[PDB]
């Protein structure tokens, strides 16, 4: 009985032009 | 930038001071001594106590001893902040780890403590 | 690779050598005498206790009494960790990619 906010993780992420 | 706090600016304990200062000093000070009794250097280190007993103080003293040590014979004492290796990316945090020993192990030798 | 291990070194731990021999040793040793009984041989073992009551040790003795016990055998050490990217790709292909490593192995005759 408990609540819980979130940290994210950010994933890698590449184009090109 | 080197700290300027030495063994000797500590008072109060004459007997962790002698405990850390023999486990950093003693391994490497008789290394033939240590490997005639098959004893290798202790691996690990840690302090505890109440905040504000002089725990950073003897951490600074130690990097102090080592740096005169070095300039007898700078970067062997490596310093981390304690959430500073911590990244926001998923795998950057262990890579980080793993780099850092990995450099730390480099320039490990049999008379240079790291 | 890990050398300069056996069970000569881990003390007080009868039983529990003798079982990781019965499950990963004997299996290889005997192949035929499995297939006779038609008795499948364990495919894992995993190994769970108090810290520091030699989990490694008994592997890394396991890892070196198998290419000793035998009259050329691989054994691949991996940690959870290594196997994290962060980029989307190379999360998975590491792991089937290792896996696929262990089965060319295995194709060899090398138990892995
Ligand atoms: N013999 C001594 N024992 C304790 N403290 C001392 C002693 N000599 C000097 N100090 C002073 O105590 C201060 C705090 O020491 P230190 O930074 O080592 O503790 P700390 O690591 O901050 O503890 P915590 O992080 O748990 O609060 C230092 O600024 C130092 O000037
Ligand atoms: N008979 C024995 N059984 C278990 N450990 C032993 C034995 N004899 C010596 N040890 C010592 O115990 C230490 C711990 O062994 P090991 O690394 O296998 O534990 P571990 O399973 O990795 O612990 P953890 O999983 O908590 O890291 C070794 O450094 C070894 O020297
Ligand atoms: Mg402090
Ligand atoms: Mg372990």
């Amino acid at each position: 009985g408990s609540m819980a906010q979130e940290q994210t993780k950010r994933g890698g992420g590449g184009g090109d032009d | 930038e080197v700290p300027d706090v030495s063994y000797a600016d500590i008072g109060g304990l004459s007997r962790q001071i002698e405990q850390i200062r023999d486990a950093v000093e003693l391994p490497f000070l008789h290394k033939e001594l240590y490997r005639e009794y098959s004893l290798r250097p202790p691996k690990g280190v840690l302090l505890y106590g109440p905040p504000g007993c002089g725990k950073t103080l003897i951490a600074k003293a130690v990097a102090n001893s080592l740096a005169k040590k070095m300039a007898e014979v700078k970067s062997y004492f490596l310093n981390i902040k304690g959430p500073e290796l911590l990244n926001k990316f998923v795998g950057e945090t262990e890579r980080h780890i793993r780099l850092i020993f990995q450099r730390a192990r480099e320039k490990a030798s049999e008379g240079t403590p790291v």
